[PDB]
């Protein structure tokens, strides 16, 4: 294991292939904790963990980026995966975040509701949510695929990101979404990551790589769901915090990726390879506008 | 003329000997940064620890309203940076001392421009 010096561990491609059927998630480090530096949260070191994993990858960093982030409230009231993504992203990317319940945050606009409620006139570069409702972990019943905010985020993926752009959508064992894994489909690549520090969990991100807005490959997302707690089931990952100790490479790498806008007439097999090797984002570049739907009642 | 003063009760609560506010957003970094007070990525020196900023403004943290004309908040999107031996209190240490407009270090904390 060679992998306790990165940040995590990226599901294997041969693992993808498989047909598994859905088995109960039995983690052999389950309950054993990494010791993370002296007074650092687990939401801070989870996330730099996965901005350093996402630094490995063909991400499309355009001037004025646009990144919103699901879920970035905390118990406590503050947002510290927003902190992480504000010092990972190049200084003035617009950032939003968004959480039901009420919090500070160092992003540019902050909306509190309902996932639901949020629009947005813009489509986005990056997309990261951290949502999980805990009610979704019954044992007792059996694991199906998940609708509440799941379906919100699979339908604001197909109309809000760019294409070009990534996602990371927190998943578990029992939070998860057959059409999400679907949409992975629709990506030049995409895998599930486990950061080193939360290894002891099923929580992975599923990670979309740069949108082609058409089916790539067809998924079937009860398998590969299945596939990937077969994977997490036999392929203990080893507690870590080694890379949260090396910061001296973190900001994402400034790409000044070309932003166009097109029609889906124009996009050729040339522009879906642009946009396969992290080199070209397709949306508007008009000014960002996002609102929060209130229900007026007695 | 009434107005609520939450920088006094504050430093009060504290003098009374009251558990700082907690959960303030510690950064990782190099810890090889200018050390300057506040900047826009952590720039913690070998003394110093970063947080958010928002999570170091006590305007923020108590949901009351700022105290200039128009609300602005200086912490808020920024990384507010701390010297390790007062980090304990990060809202504290951010409201009881001043940041020299010169070498945007802290005053008595790195501020050399006196000397
Ligand atoms: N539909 C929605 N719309 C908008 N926001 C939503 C929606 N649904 C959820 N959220 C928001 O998701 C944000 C993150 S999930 C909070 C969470 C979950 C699990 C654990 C946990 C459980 C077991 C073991 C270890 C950790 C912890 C924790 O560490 O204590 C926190 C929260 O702030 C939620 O309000
Ligand atoms: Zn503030
Ligand atoms: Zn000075």
């Amino acid at each position: 294991s060679s992998q306790a010096w990165q940040p995590g561990v990226a599901m294997p491609n041969l693992y993808k292939m498989q047909r598994m059927l859905l088995e109960k998630c039995d983690l052999q480090n389950y309950g054993d904790s990494a010791t993370l530096p002296k007074g650092i949260m687990m939401n801070v070191a989870k996330y730099t963990q996965l901005c350093q994993y996402l630094n490995t990858l063909t991400l499309a960093v355009p001037y004025n980026m646009r990144v919103i982030h699901f879920g970035a409230g905390s118990d406590k009231g503050v947002a510290p995966g927003t902190a992480v993504l504000r010092q990972w992203l190049p200084t003035g990317t617009l950032l939003v975040d968004s959480d039901l319940n009420d919090f500070v945050s160092d992003a540019d606009s902050t909306l509190i509701g309902d996932c639901a409620t949020v629009h947005t006139a813009n489509k986005w570069d990056l997309i990261i949510s951290d949502m999980y409702d805990p009610k979704t972990k019954n044992v007792t019943k059996e694991n199906d695929s998940k609708e509440g905010f799941f379906t919100y985020i699979c339908g604001f993926i197909q109309q809000k990101l760019a294409l070009g752009g990534s996602v990371a959508i927190k998943i578990t064992e029992h939070s998860w979404n057959a059409d999400l894994y679907k949409l992975m489909g629709h990506f030049a690549w995409w895998t599930a990551f486990v950061t080193n520090v939360n290894a002891s969990s099923s929580e992975a991100f599923l990670i979309g790589c740069n949108y082609l807005g058409k089916p790539r490959e067809q998924i079937d997302g009860y398998v590969m769901h299945a596939n990937y707690i077969f994977w997490r089931n036999t392929n203990p990952i080893q507690l870590s915090s080694y890379s949260l100790f090396d910061m001296s490479k973190f900001p994402l790498k400034l790409r000044g990726t070309a932003v166009m806008s097109l029609k889906e007439g124009q996009i050729n097999d040339m522009i879906l390879s642009l946009l396969s090797k992290g080199r070209l984002i397709i949306r508007e570049n008009n000014r960002v506008v996002i609102s929060s739907d209130v229900l007026v009642n007695n | 003329a009434f107005a609520v003063d939450a920088a006094k009760a504050y430093k009060d609560y504290l003098a009374s000997g009251g558990q700082p506010i907690t959960n303030c957003v510690k950064m990782l970094c190099t810890h090889t940064g200018t050390g300057q007070a506040i900047t826009v990525t952590p720039e913690a020196n070998m003394d110093q620890e970063s947080f958010g900023g928002a999570s170091c403004c006590l305007y923020c943290r108590c949901h009351i309203d700022h105290p200039n004309p128009k609300g602005f908040c200086d912490l808020k999107g920024k990384y507010v940076q701390i010297p390790t031996t007062c980090a304990n209190d990060p809202v504290g240490f951010t409201l009881k001392n001043t940041v020299c407009t010169v070498c945007g270090m802290w005053k008595g904390y790195g501020c050399s421009c006196d000397q």
